[PDB]
RNA sequence: UAAUUGCGAUAACGAACGAGACCUUAACCUACUAAAUAGUGGUGCUAGCAUUUGCUGGUUAUCCACUUCUUAGAGGGACUAUCGGUUUCAAGCCGAUGGAAGUUUGAGGCAAUAACAGGUCUGUGAUGCCCUUAGACGUUCUGGGCCGCACGCGCGCUACACUGACGGAGCCAGCGAGUCUAACCUUGGCCGAGAGGUCUUGGUAAUCUUGUGAAACUCCGUCGUGCUGGGGAUAGAGCAUUGUAAUUAUUGCUCUUCAACGAGGAAUUCCUAGUAAGCGCAAGUCAUCAGCUUGCGUUGAUUACGUCCCUGCCCUUUGUACACACC
């Protein structure tokens, strides 16, 4: 009675919304996809080349919604990891941002998020509804 | 209307966990989420052990709601245990009689890891001449 | 292949030039009638049992 | 004007010494032992201490 | 077990599984017995705990590393080798891992398994190692039961750490295995040949 | 679930761009073996030529492996950017390349040899055989070879 | 290890002699004393005093 | 050197086989019959079909498995 | 810092710290007890900012 | 005893510097004084889930109350307290109990008398003497040099992988800093695989960057012991940033070359609790460049609670032909 995606497991959550949204289509991948590593740390591209884009941009749609308002900057530090710089020590490397700007950009299209005061995106009324009902779904994968 | 809420702390290392304690339906959630949910995994047990050296029933009567900030992964999860086994001494301790108190003193010091008496340990400052709190760098004489 | 349980009574020092053994007296658990003195490298308290090989031996100070 | 409170009492900081030192130059013979500095709003006071006051 | 219901679930192998038996992860606490006397009081098992993780103290007085549990004194001792320092939490995770392999293998419980494997493998008797008059003779004398309990974790995990190195096993394997052959040792186990050897040299030069 | 046999469909070591590659490694590592092809390159080949990656080089048909060398001797054209590329913008024809197989130790040869025969500092450091990227040869680099 | 000092210890032996009357075997009034009778620079100090006069005060009696 | 296709009448070994051993795990599989270990992961999400073992503890680490029912 | 001038024998490093105290008061007063207010409570070594409002 | 720190023994008695006291810093305070630059509960205002009240949010102040967490003023707190084992039943040590705290509470600052042919004239518009002083050893400008490479030695960084790598996903700090007659710390919007760009923005700062959303880590997945996807050196190509200027590659980015390294000989360093180790982060340097240093916090253990066997220093004794003091 009364489910917030607060109430959902993070990783069953983003896996399912995730689906749902390679499952609707109507997203908007960008032309590139499968030649970007996600960030200049990493070393690989990512190994779901079909549906990375969708387990992160679910996973912003959760991020931006338990929140107030977070830009693309923000994101790109935390999808950032570690950068192995050879020879020398390991450091922070922020990840793309053509990547989680595609995802906001393209998020504002479906309703899920839209520009905000203080900038940054907030999570939308539509959106805050969409994440809520799917969450219900995944609450009740109890038979 | 305000309610009778009770407000007790833990903290562990660099990680305080600021607890509300009111008369309730029995929600427990830390940082906007369920107590069951408490996701550093193997851990969860920790969290869990205050609701279980007790009785499930003693929290039926009241709503915690926990936040943590600061310290890590893992101290986190000893200042939340922490700042819940003390809101429900001082639940009692105000809006219930003394020797139920006393029980649940009892119950948790008998086991206790912190559970209500705050690790004092610190981070001990690096010195120079090593990279450490007390190693030394590497002398080579000859 | 009998096996020996002795019980600690008193810790008599520490023996070894190092410092590596201590020295103790050590009641024989199922022979409460005997009490003799040995050497052990770990750490010894009170009251703990030594497991000894031979039941005969007892030497003195080390180094 | 304006500065950074971070840099301005460091900012002052330097500005006693290079007074203090000034002084324990110029006022060699008059026997000068320090100064103190109060800002007041509108003017500013330095108070020299020397045990030769009158050459000074 | 009187399911109570409170606003915030809570699961039912939860509630069950905790408020009756504190149990380990969940494994009995109870009925586990030291197979060996001495080492009793040193092998602590009667009280419980559910993870293996504890805000311990017990490097400030000298004779408090025995209230911490055998368990979680095996378990810490794992999280070594430099690129494994301070790794408490995969090293619960190899142990949940290590016990739930071996109640797999010969029934029984793990944690009388990895009781019954610290016991026989503590060096009864050792080789210390005296001035010897120039080519240092080796000098027997027996070890402490706090010493037969450390020495062999030691034994043990480096069995295990070792084994699963060039391995394809993962650790809680190689561990899970190197307790079994030590909890009825088989020989075949490393700290078993490390146990007989030690005993064997200080029933020589005596 | 791959639980599929394949009786005679498996062939193991096949033969492509002159180099000898492995059949029952993974299709994107089972490439590298050219020199020429990494692991990023191939990782984005086989993406473009269809070819279910789960697999090994052992399995995909002919096709499968036509598929693939056509694109990366020519990969520009499969929407691949330049800066994948290992040699873009060149100094003699200015367009763009990407040098596989033999044709990797070919222009390596070239280029040294080009700064070489104008005879400029970067040259002469790959004549004499020392460090090209002026780092410290006091205290490192021994042991030689 | 813990070894009080003279300064310590010489005020123990004046403050015994000059109030045994006053002085108690307990460690909190005694310290409650001291800022009466006595003027100690440091509150440890303070403490530390009264601590030791206490202490004799349990084999003096 | 291991396997890493099936070859049918290997695959008659793992019905045929897996039932015997009380613990399957990532390198059961690989010692005694000769898979890569690759394709022993994709044979134990198979041999969860119905039910050929059981699990107990599923992690990414470990694969914990015992005998049939 | 370093302690030496140069770099003669052990490192010995000394760290030197400045102690910046800030603090706010707010009042409301006319006119006598807003000048009365600035110059009555000065002290040497107090600098002292009055702010009007608003922006 | 860590201590010339003590108890006592006492031709000594009584004293001073040192040690100690002290100071900082880290810990405890539902007791005081406060708080739109720190928080919280109510509630206006509003979204979403339920609709059975509820769960979760939004709103710089809607309005009210308050100080639990926050910051720092004032004070309390511990004295190794209480009991016990001890010993000259002396200092003291050992153990249990309580307590935030019982290893000088942890860690630091300060630190006597005497000594050195220890280092610094290349910190000083500190200084004697010498040197030199207009073909200058002054100085400024152009270029080059400090890095030049058969090699010997010290500190380090990365590693040899499965307690891992790689990809996803989860996401948690503290120590810090930051723009006036100027161009700093920079969210964010857009642009760019990237590095970066462009448009605006906040901050002279508990207000803005910044919750510094750090890494290690957790988890799900791929790879499967194969010098392999462990390792990332050497090298070619191109795009960028700093700056008057990058060649002798400043740095940054993408692809490509995929080196030695399969646990390291005799040796040898450092360490006793939030310690070691692993982990990153700010700060110093800084136009640009950290593999360095000063600090910080995350994760956090095995082993000692001892000894004089080794190397040191200390006393005392004894020898002395040393006193420019076994150079
Ligand atoms: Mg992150
Ligand atoms: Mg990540
Ligand atoms: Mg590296
Ligand atoms: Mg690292
Ligand atoms: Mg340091
Ligand atoms: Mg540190
Ligand atoms: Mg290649
Ligand atoms: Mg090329
Ligand atoms: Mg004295
Ligand atoms: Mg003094
Ligand atoms: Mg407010
Ligand atoms: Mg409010
Ligand atoms: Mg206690
Ligand atoms: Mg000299
Ligand atoms: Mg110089
Ligand atoms: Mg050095
Ligand atoms: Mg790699
Ligand atoms: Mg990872
Ligand atoms: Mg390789
Ligand atoms: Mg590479
Ligand atoms: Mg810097
Ligand atoms: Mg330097
Ligand atoms: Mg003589």
């Amino acid at each position: 009675p009364g489910v917030s995606v607060r109430d959902v497991a993070a990783q069953d959550f983003i896996n399912a919304y995730a689906s749902f949204l390679q499952r609707q289509g109507k997203l908007e991948v960008p032309g590139y996809v499968d030649i970007v590593k996600t960030s200049s740390g990493n070393e690989m591209p990512p190994q779901d080349a079909e549906g990375w884009f969708y387990k992160r941009a679910a996973s912003v749609a959760r991020h931006i919604y338990m929140r107030k308002q977070v830009g693309v900057g923000k994101l790109n530090k935390l999808y950032g990891g570690a950068k192995s710089r050879g020879v020398r020590p390991y450091k922070h490397i922020d990840a793309s941002g053509s990547i989680n700007r595609k995802v906001l950009q393209a998020l504002e299209k479906i309703g899920i998020v839209e520009i905000s005061p203080k900038g940054g995106r907030r999570i939308s009324e539509n959106g805050q509804r969409d994440l809520d009902r799917i969450a219900a779904q995944t609450l009740e994968e109890d038979e | 209307s305000a309610v009778p809420s009770v407000q007790t702390f833990g903290k562990k290392k660099s990680a305080t966990a600021v607890a509300h304690v009111k008369a309730g339906k029995g929600l427990i959630k830390v940082n906007g989420s369920p107590i069951t949910l408490v996701e550093p995994e193997i851990l969860r047990f920790k969290v869990y052990e205050p609701l279980l050296l007790v009785g499930l029933d003693k929290f039926s009567n009241i709503d915690i709601r926990v936040r943590v900030t600061g310290g890590g992964h893992v101290s986190q999860v000893y200042a939340i245990r922490q700042a819940i086994a003390k809101g429900l001494v001082a639940y009692h301790q105000k809006y219930v009689d003394e020797q139920s108190k006393n029980e649940l003193k009892k119950a948790f010091t008998s086991y206790d890891r912190t559970l209500l008496i705050a690790d004092s340990r610190r981070p001990e400052p690096k010195k120079f001449g090593g990279k450490g709190a007390r190693s030394r760098f590497q002398k080579s004489y000859r | 292949t009998p096996v020996t349980l002795a019980k600690v009574i008193k810790v008599l020092g520490r023996t070894g030039s190092r410092g590596g053994v201590t020295q103790v007296r050590v009641e024989f658990l199922e022979d409460t009638s005997r009490t003799i003195v040995r050497n052990v490298k770990g750490p010894v308290r009170e009251n703990d049992i030594l497991v000894l090989m031979e039941s005969e031996r007892e030497a003195r100070r080390l180094r | 004007a304006l500065i950074s409170k971070k840099r301005k009492l460091v900012a002052d900081g330097v500005f006693y010494a290079e007074l203090n030192e000034f002084f324990t130059r110029e006022l060699a013979e008059e026997g000068y032992s320090g100064v103190e500095v109060r800002v007041t709003p509108t003017k500013t006071e330095v108070i020299i201490r020397a045990t030769r006051t009158q050459d000074v | 077990f009187t399911p109570v219901v409170l606003a915030t679930p809570i699961p039912e192998e939860v509630q069950q599984a905790q408020t009756e038996i504190k149990l380990f992860n969940k494994w009995s606490f109870e009925e586990v017995e030291v197979k060996d006397a001495s080492l009793v009081d040193y092998v602590q098992v009667r009280q419980p705990i559910f993870v293996a993780h504890t805000a311990g103290r017990y490097a400030n007085k000298r004779f408090r590393k025995a209230q911490c549990p055998i368990i979680e004194r095996l378990t810490n001792s794992l999280m070594m080798n430099g690129r494994n320092n301070g790794k408490k939490l995969k090293a619960v995770r190899i142990i949940k891992h290590t016990l739930d392999i071996i109640n797999v293998l010969t029934d029984q419980n793990p944690i009388q398994v990895v009781v019954d494997a610290i016991t026989n493998t503590g060096p009864r008797e050792d080789t210390t190692r005296v001035g010897g008059g120039g080519a240092a003779r080796r000098q027997a004398v027996d070890v402490s039961p706090l010493r037969r309990v450390n020495q062999a974790i030691a034994l043990l995990t480096i069995g295990a750490r070792e084994a699963a190195f060039r391995n394809i096993k993962t650790i809680a394997e190689t561990l899970a295995e190197e307790l079994i052959n030590a909890a009825k040792g088989s020989s075949t186990s490393y700290a078993i040949k490390k146990k007989d050897e030690l005993e064997r040299v200080a029933k020589s030069n005596r | 679930s791959l639980v599929v046999q394949e009786q005679g469909s498996f062939q193991h070591i096949l033969r492509l761009l002159n180099t000898n590659v492995d059949g029952n490694i993974k299709i994107v590592y089972a490439l590298t073996t050219i020199k020429g092809v990494g692991r990023r390159y191939s990782n984005l080949v086989c993406k473009k030529a269809d070819v279910d990656l789960h697999k090994r080089a052992g399995e995909l048909t002919q096709e499968e492996l036509e598929r693939i060398v056509q694109i990366m001797q020519n990969p520009t054209h499969y929407k691949i950017p330049a800066w994948f590329l290992n040699r873009q913008n060149d100094i003699t024809d200015g367009k763009d390349y990407h040098t596989l197989a033999n044709n990797v130790e070919s222009k390596l040869r070239d280029d040294l040899e080009r700064l070489k025969k104008i005879r400029a500092h970067r040259g002469i450091r790959h004549f004499w055989g020392l460090r090209v990227r002026g780092q410290h040869t006091k205290t490192t680099g021994r042991r030689r070879a | 290890g813990r070894v009080r000092t003279k300064t310590v210890k010489r005020a123990s032996k004046a403050l015994i002699e000059r109030y045994y009357p006053k002085l108690t075997l307990d460690f909190q009034t005694n310290k409650r004393l001291c800022d009466e009778i006595a003027t100690i620079q440091s509150k440890r100090l303070r403490n530390k005093i009264a601590g030791y006069t206490t202490h004799l005060m349990k084999r003096i009696q | 050197q291991h396997a890493v296709i099936l070859d049918q009448e290997k695959y008659d070994r793992i019905l045929k086989e897996v039932p015997t051993y009380r613990y399957v795990s990532v390198s059961v599989l690989v010692d005694r019959l000769k898979i890569g270990g690759s394709l022993a992961r994709i044979a134990l999400r198979h041999l969860e079909k119905e039910g050929i073992i059981k699990p107990i503890s599923k992690h990414s680490k470990q694969a914990i498995y015992t005998r049939a029912t | 810092t370093r302690k030496t001038p140069n770099g003669e024998g052990s490192k010995t490093w000394e760290t030197y710290e400045m102690r910046i105290h800030k603090r706010y008061i707010d009042l409301e007063a006319p006119v006598q007890i807003v000048k009365r207010i600035t110059q009555i409570t000065i002290e040497p070594g107090v600098d002292v900012e009055v702010v009007v409002a608003s922006n």
